[PDB]
Formats: C-alpha cells, structure tokens, sequence
C-alpha cells in the first residue's frame, strides 16, 4: 500500500470571484474567518494524505506567505505541504503537464480544487477504485465523488448541476454532461449499446472535484494540449473509448458534505451551511487550525462567540452568528 | 474588658462599614478581646470567650454571630499548645485567629470567582435582599460582560431589596422591585433564583430572611433551579425540622406579630457556594461535621 499523494491548484483559472479576487486570491477568502486554504488542506488531513503538492498561479506570494502560518508548514502534522509557485501553467491540464514533468506523483492523486469544502472520508471509495484498479488493468481512471441533493437545494446555483449516466451495477460513467442553460438533455445512444445490462441516468448528483486520478491522468493529458478543464477531459475521455478505453467511475457517499464555493451564491450557500455544523468535524469552533484568534464559544441556536465581544444592551442575537 | 467596651467595640465596627457580614464583625471584635487578654490560662481563656460570645448574641442574634464565633473557637485552639509558659500561646492563637480572619476576608472573592460561571448568557437573576454576598457575585458576573436582567422582593420588614436596587441599578443592570408578594407571579419568566443564606443547618437548608421558604417552594414548584450562596463562617449547628425548630434566640432578633428569619429543606435548593466549593446540601452535613471538628 503506497502513500497517498494530493494534487491542490490553489485558484480557479476561470476567475469568477471578480472584481474581489484582485486584491486576494479566493483560496484566500474568510469562508468562515478562515482560509479556504484551509478547508480543503484539513480535509486531505482528515482522509489520510500525506503530501498536498499545492500548485499556485496567482497571488502566490500571498498564498505562501500565509500558508506558512498554518499548521502543516512545519514538521508536526503529517500533512506535509509542498507549495510550488509558477505562471507558466495556465490551466489543470497545464497543472498535471507540470506534474508528469516534475514526475512527482506515484498514483491516486486527489485532484482537489482550491475551495473544497467538506469533510469526506474517501478511503471506503478509495479502496473499491484501487480494487477496480488491482483487479482489471488498471483501465479505471478517474474515480470521481458525488453527493446526494436534491436540485432545489441553495447549494445549487443552476449554473452548477450535472447530469450523468452511469452503469450501476459497477457504477461505472457513461455520460457526463453540464447543464448550464440547456433546458433539454441530450444522449447518444451508444451509452445504451456500452450498458448492455442497463444504465442509470442521474441528476441528484452534485459534484465535488475530489476525483481520484493516476499517473494515467497525467500520461492521458500530456498528449492533448487542447485540454482546458477536467470536465474537458472527461468529454475528451469520452468519445474516444475506442482503446484502453479509461472509462470513468462515479462514486457517491451520503451522510458526509461536499461543495465548492466557485460564485458569491454558492459561497453564501456554504457559509451559512458550515456556521449550522453541516460538516462536522470541520465545524467552526473546533478550531481545526489551531490559531487563537479563532477561538468561539457555542450556545442556543449557534450562536457563537469568540473572544471579547462584548455586545451592547439589547443585540438580540437570533441564529448563525459567528 | 466587662463587655460594655466589648459591645460599644462592636457598634464601632458596625459603623465604620455597615456592608460586611454581622459575623465577621464578630469575629474580628472577639480576636480584638483575645488581644486585650489580661491573663494566661487556657481555660479562663475560652470560658472568657464564651461568655464574650453570649455577650454579643445578646445585641445581634442573627444566627452568623453565633456560627462564627463557634467556629472561631474551633479553629483557634486546633495545634497543640504545649503550654509550659500560656503566653507564647496565645501569641499562636492570636496568629492562628488572624489567619482564620484572612480566610473569612478570602470568602467573598472566591465564591465571585466559583459562581458567576454559573449565570448563562440572557437571563433573569431573582435574589430576595440585601445579600452583600449575592451583590458581588452579581458584580463578578456583569463585569464578566455577561448579559441578564434582575428582579428583586422588597422584603417588607426592612425593605432591603429597595436598597440593593439602588446599589445594583448604581452598577447599571437592568433591577426591578416587585412586590413580595408576587414570588409566584414572577417565578415563572426568571430562569434561575439566587439568595444568599444568613446560616446553613446540618442537612443543608438555610436560614434565611422571612420571605425564603415560600420562594424556595415556588421555584420548586415552577421548576427554576435554586441557589444559595453561604459563606464558610454561617455553618450552624442546628436542626429544625419545622417552622417551630428555630429557636426564638434566631428568630425575633427584636429584643400578633411577625417572624423574621426562617428555614427552607435541602429539597428545595439544588445547589449551595460556599468558599470550599459548590456542594450539593448533602456536603453540608459532611463538610460541616468536618469543618466544625
């Protein structure tokens, strides 16, 4: 059993935190007076990783300048971050060309974006994708994570759903598709001629970028530049399953979160979500980050108060407020 | 020393600073005689000192006199004497007494730093008079930058929780006086009651200013959890068992009518602050057969 790297861009190249995102990158932001940086780094600590190579673009100096204040810059967690600054990658496709440059990564890989909010345990789909891996040629590649919803949550800026088709039996993906507008949904029935034994559409399903990988994602990238976005890739994965065909694998947990604050809705979404404890451990008083200007104390209706407050006469504190 | 000086001393330290306890006024005028000693022998000594006692008991007969000046008796002769010489003696009881007066001054402090984390954010404190006790544990919980309101009995008699809302709403909290009366009608939006205890029988009830027990029974009624906050020199010895069982040396003070001080059972109070500690009224009988010796 190998170590288990992650992979971490640091900022979305397509920037929609405009114009905040000039003065600081959003893997910067307070999502909850704390660094997203923060979140997702706690996350890959919570399911086991050891090595985070977070990949920077923008603002880097800002970024490693306040990593440097975390709790996984110096040797005592295990998480042992490797900040890597550069302009010259312009996109993932870019970030994992740079990875099979630098040859850093053994296998499995968590993809994870900048902004991941969760709390994720992975290891349970991560041991079924290293099966599906040790049993069948490692031909899976990208072992994605999907979390129930249902669409009408506020967790669902419309500009952010999927639809996919997956064959259930080995909860495999036959068709990835965003609807970002497209009011009807198209599928070829060639899905139908691969599921033989009958697929599953799904609409449920809310993405969360933590995708497993391997060094197939890297060695899949490095032949085709025109790759922008791993929605790109798994399109581009997609149609051309002619040889070693890399068919794409959902996998969904349900009693656990998953987010990623890409606008202001879906940040005030999961803001106001991580204040009422949907994510716990990583609630805000438990001060995973250890800092002390972060120390708050619960009460009814989550109420929380840090040190000196010192609210006048008459604020009468409703619900929520950190 | 024939116990004219004696009580004209006591009225003295009564004047000087009307807040503090009676007892320990007591106590410090009863360590004041001990120096004004006129005599080594052991025995004369504490006979001196009960009568002295008695002497004081005769003007104030709240039920702290007594208790503390028993305990002062209790605490003083507690090492051995060797008393070869009964002057060095009682130099060792005049010390002794003086450290057992550091740990009555020490008494208000620590039970400010025990209690006021006791005062959850937002509610509505209910005391019953003029418990110097429960006023700066008032204090410690405010200026905490906790956040409540306060209701306070006028206690008809002497009406002492008119004084302490002047001296509370002179600490900017919101205080209000209701009738005495109306411990039932106002039982129910108070969450919690605090008072503070003038004497703490074996079996861990109080003897408290005439309107307790109805108090007692109230917040036992509507559910609003008790507190009484005792200091450790008001650990009496005695024992009533009904309204009849406090003595008339406690009760009138005076000397179709009225009483004045009265009893409420270890049932109707949850929980007792006491300079050793927070104690369930159960500790009262253990702590106090081991305070007392």
């Amino acid at each position: 059993p190998p170590p288990l790297q992650a992979v971490l861009v640091a900022d979305s190249f397509d920037r929609r935190f405009f114009p905040i995102s000039k003065d600081q990158p959003r893997v910067l932001l307070p999502l909850a007076n704390v660094a997203l940086i923060d979140y997702t780094l706690e996350f890959l600590t919570a399911t086991g990783v050891q090595e985070t190579f977070v990949f920077c673009c923008w603002k880097a100096a800002q970024i490693k300048e306040h990593l440097l204040k975390s709790k996984w810059c110096r040797p005592t967690s295990l998480n042992v971050v490797r900040i890597i600054t550069s302009e010259l990658y312009r996109s993932l496709g870019d970030v994992l060309r740079d990875v099979d440059a630098k040859a850093l990564v053994r296998s499995d890989f968590l993809l994870v974006y900048g902004d991941v909010i969760s709390n994720i345990n992975i290891t349970r789909a991560l041991e079924e994708h290293r099966l599906r891996r040790k049993l069948e040629k490692n031909v899976s590649v990208m072992t994605m994570i999907f979390k129930e919803s249902s669409p009408s949550h506020p967790t669902r800026c419309h500009e952010d759903n999927v639809v996919v088709a997956v064959d259930s039996t080995t909860n495999r993906v036959l068709h990835f598709q965003k609807t970002q507008g497209l009011r009807r949904f198209a599928f070829p029935l060639s899905l139908f001629q691969g599921s033989s034994d009958g697929v599953e559409v799904r609409y449920d399903l809310l993405d969360c970028h933590i995708s497993i990988c391997s060094p197939q994602v890297a060695q899949l990238f490095t032949d085709n530049f025109d790759y922008q976005t791993r929605d790109d890739f798994v399109r581009g994965l997609l149609v051309n399953e002619e040889i070693l065909g890399n068919q794409i694998h959902m996998h969904v947990t349900a009693k656990e979160y998953g987010a990623r604050v890409s606008n202001l809705h879906m940040y005030s979404a999961v803001c106001a979500d991580v204040i009422r404890r949907w994510v716990y451990p990583l609630t805000p008083e438990a001060n995973f980050t250890d800092s002390t200007t972060q120390s708050c104390t619960h009460s009814r209706h989550n109420i929380y108060r840090g040190p000196e407050v010192s609210l006048g006469h008459g604020s009468i504190l409703e619900e929520n407020v950190l | 020393m024939d116990d004219k000086e004696l009580i004209e001393y006591f009225k003295s330290q009564m004047k000087e600073d009307p807040d503090m306890a009676s007892a320990v006024a007591a106590i410090r005028t009863l360590l004041e005689f001990l120096k004004r000693d006129k005599g080594e022998t052991i025995q004369g000594l504490r006979a001196n000192l009960t009568s002295a006692i008695e002497t004081l008991c005769g003007v104030d007969s709240s039920v702290a006199v007594s208790s503390g000046g028993e305990l002062f008796l209790r605490f003083i002769s507690l090492a051995s004497l060797e008393y070869s010489d009964y002057s060095k003696c009682k130099k060792i009881m005049i010390e002794r007494g003086e450290l057992f007066l550091r740990r009555i001054s020490l008494s208000r402090n620590k039970i400010a730093d025990l209690c006021h984390t006791f005062i959850k954010d937002g509610a509505t404190i209910l005391t019953h008079a003029y418990s110097r006790v429960v006023l700066r544990v008032l204090e410690a919980a405010v200026a905490a930058k906790k956040r409540f309101s306060v209701y306070v009995t006028e206690s008809q008699p002497d009406l002492s929780g008119k004084k302490m809302a002047k001296a509370l709403c002179h600490l900017n909290v919101p205080v209000t006086v209701v009738l005495d009366a109306a411990v039932g009608y106002i039982m129910e939006k108070a969450d919690l009651v605090i008072v503070g205890a003038e004497g703490v029988v074996e079996n861990g009830g109080i003897i408290n200013k005439i309107g307790t027990n109805q108090m007692a029974v109230c917040a036992k009624a509507q559910n609003k959890p008790f507190y009484v906050v005792a200091e450790s020199f008001k650990f009496v010895r005695l024992f009533p068992l009904n309204q009849q069982d406090v003595p008339d040396k406690f009760k009138y003070k005076a000397d179709e009518e009225h009483p004045w001080v009265d009893y409420t059972a270890p049932s109707l109070i949850t929980l007792l602050f006491t300079d050793l500690g927070v104690l369930t009224p159960s500790a009262v009988s253990d702590e106090l057969i081991k305070l007392y010796l």
